[PDB]
């Protein structure tokens, strides 16, 4: 199974990067785990603008 | 799984350079953070909507890219639901723009130069980065070499 | 722009092409010159064999 | 590399030039016959040394052979049948054009042999011999 | 609204079924309908008009030929639609006789002589 999710996180990478997505790898490995176990993803695209930002007022 | 990485996503934002308190600080601030906004249609055509919304303003061969890579990924649709609202949380020749020499293809074009003018932007693209860092290496000394003295350089500070 | 000299550097390549058929085939009148136009398809500058790859579709009906 | 795409799948060349590696003679005429050269190594497809790209000399005898071989069972039937419709225009830093060589060149000698063992066998003569 | 959802609301108005159900088809639609959004030609509407009149002459009802022009100005009278061309083309591009020639007669101007 993780050969499979291997492969498709390669492909992931680079559709995210065409779309212009503030993610690395680190956001885009937390995130499609967190994607894999499921809850609501629209809210969890605001909880990650928000991460940063509260990170970033810190600086 | 997800609580190893969240563990890596804090130590990128921490930075580098004791140390091993502000982790858990930026832990506090980040749980912090991660309550709040829970406190209070298929995936691919999420993709085929924004596809049409590039087609719009050129970029053809990267709307053709990003159509065909999802067909084989539907053949993890809440990936793509969190790629849909993260597409705007971004950043802020070779030998092929106008080649009419060289191909097996007809040379039969008519002239309109909104071919070529936008081959003259993809030379001055470089040009303006190029151009701004002469603006912004004397500007950029001329406001540090000249203060108030005693608060010139934090170093004297010190 | 560079008063106009972009602008004579994809055409006066056409024009090369088609000013040597213009003597070339100045001379041959009938299939006699489809016996020609043939000698441009294997030409090994890749610009005149894909313009007359194209003359001689139209030429060949 | 638009000549082998022909040359080397079957036994013609449409190349009018003369700088292209192999080049044609025929020896189907009336002042050649069968023992006049005894081998077609000798006078039908001879191989320029010096008008040679510089990295396909490593397969140059091969090359000359593989369309020489499938052209004589042209000339006299019409089996080609050919498996390698792959063609290339010299992409350099990638040897995918030393395999299709060696692809066509087997195959050559395939329909060469069938021909040759089938049509006007070589059993039959030497057993006569 | 937004153009991108808007196609989806074609999408569902046409066909009986909803977007879960076929999806190449939306597909297809986005691969047509993109690069698309500008009239490239020029957009008289009295040329569209005198097809329509063209078109009705081939069907052989001078009547309905005859109360277009009524309905012609009544588009005049009120004003306040913006692109007339637009909107009498695409009725005119789904046209339909309810009981051979046709790119050799008059076509808008192609801005190859003008820079688009």
């Amino acid at each position: 199974n993780l050969n499979a999710v291997r492969e498709t996180m390669d492909v992931l990478l680079e559709i995210s990067r065409i779309l212009n997505t503030g993610l690395d790898m680190e956001t885009l490995s937390i995130c499609v785990r967190l994607c894999e176990q499921g809850i609501n993803p629209e809210a969890l695209s605001s909880v990650i603008k928000e991460l940063r930002k509260a990170t970033e007022a810190l600086k | 799984s997800i609580t190893q990485l969240f563990d890596d996503l804090c130590e990128a934002l921490l930075p580098a350079a004791n140390r091993k308190r502000a982790k858990r600080s930026l832990k506090k601030v980040a749980y912090n953070a991660l309550f709040t906004n829970l406190f209070q249609l298929p995936a691919r055509n999420k993709i085929l909507m924004l596809s049409f919304d590039l087609r719009v303003g050129g970029l053809g061969p990267k709307a053709d890219r990003l159509e065909e890579l999802v067909e084989e990924l539907e053949a993890v649709g809440s990936v793509l639901d969190l790629l849909v609202q993260l597409a705007g949380s971004g950043p802020p020749r070779d030998y092929f723009l106008n080649n009419k020499h060289v191909g097996r293809n007809v040379p039969y074009s008519g002239y309109d130069c909104d071919d070529l003018s936008v081959f003259e932007m993809d030379v001055q693209s470089l040009i303006s980065r190029e151009e701004c860092l002469c603006h912004s290496m004397i500007q950029e000394t001329l406001q540090v070499m000249e203060a108030a003295p005693g608060t010139g350089l934090p170093t004297v500070g010190l | 722009l560079r008063r106009l000299l972009v602008w004579t550097y994809d055409p006066k390549i056409r024009l090369k092409t088609l000013a040597a058929l213009v003597d070339h085939c100045q001379g041959r009148k009938g299939g006699e010159l489809a016996s020609a136009v043939h000698a441009y398809t294997k030409t090994g500058d890749p610009y005149m064999r894909s313009l007359v790859q194209h003359i001689l579709s139209l030429v060949s009906h | 590399f638009e000549v082998l795409e022909k040359w080397i799948y079957r036994g013609i060349i449409h190349d009018p030039y003369s700088e292209f590696m192999v080049e044609e003679h025929e020896l189907r005429k009336e002042r050649i016959q069968e023992d006049y050269n005894d081998k077609y190594w000798d006078q039908r497809y001879t191989i320029v040394q010096q008008q040679i790209p510089s990295f396909l000399q490593k397969m140059a005898d091969k090359i000359l052979s593989t369309g020489k071989y499938l052209n004589v069972v042209r000339e006299c039937g019409h089996d080609v049948t050919c498996p390698v419709a792959k063609e290339i225009i010299y992409t350099l830093k990638e040897r995918a054009y030393v395999e299709q060589i060696e692809k066509a060149f087997n195959y050559a000698s395939k329909v060469l042999l069938d021909f040759l063992m089938e049509e006007k066998e070589l059993v039959a003569h030497l057993r006569s011999i | 609204k937004s153009p991108n959802v808007l196609l989806q609301n074609l999408c569902c108005r046409i066909l009986g079924r909803s977007e879960a159900d076929v999806a190449q088809q939306f597909q297809y639609a986005v691969r047509v309908i993109g690069s698309n959004f500008a009239p490239t030609v020029e957009r008289d509407e009295f040329l569209v008009a005198e097809k329509i009149k063209k078109e009705l002459i081939r069907q052989r009802r001078e009547a309905d030929a005859a109360l277009f022009s009524e309905l012609h100005r009544k588009l005049h009278s009120q004003g306040v639609l913006k692109n007339k061309w637009s909107i009498l083309y695409l009725l005119l591009s789904l046209s339909e006789d309810p009981r051979s020639y046709a790119t050799l007669f008059a076509q808008a101007l192609p801005r190859d002589a003008h820079s688009t």
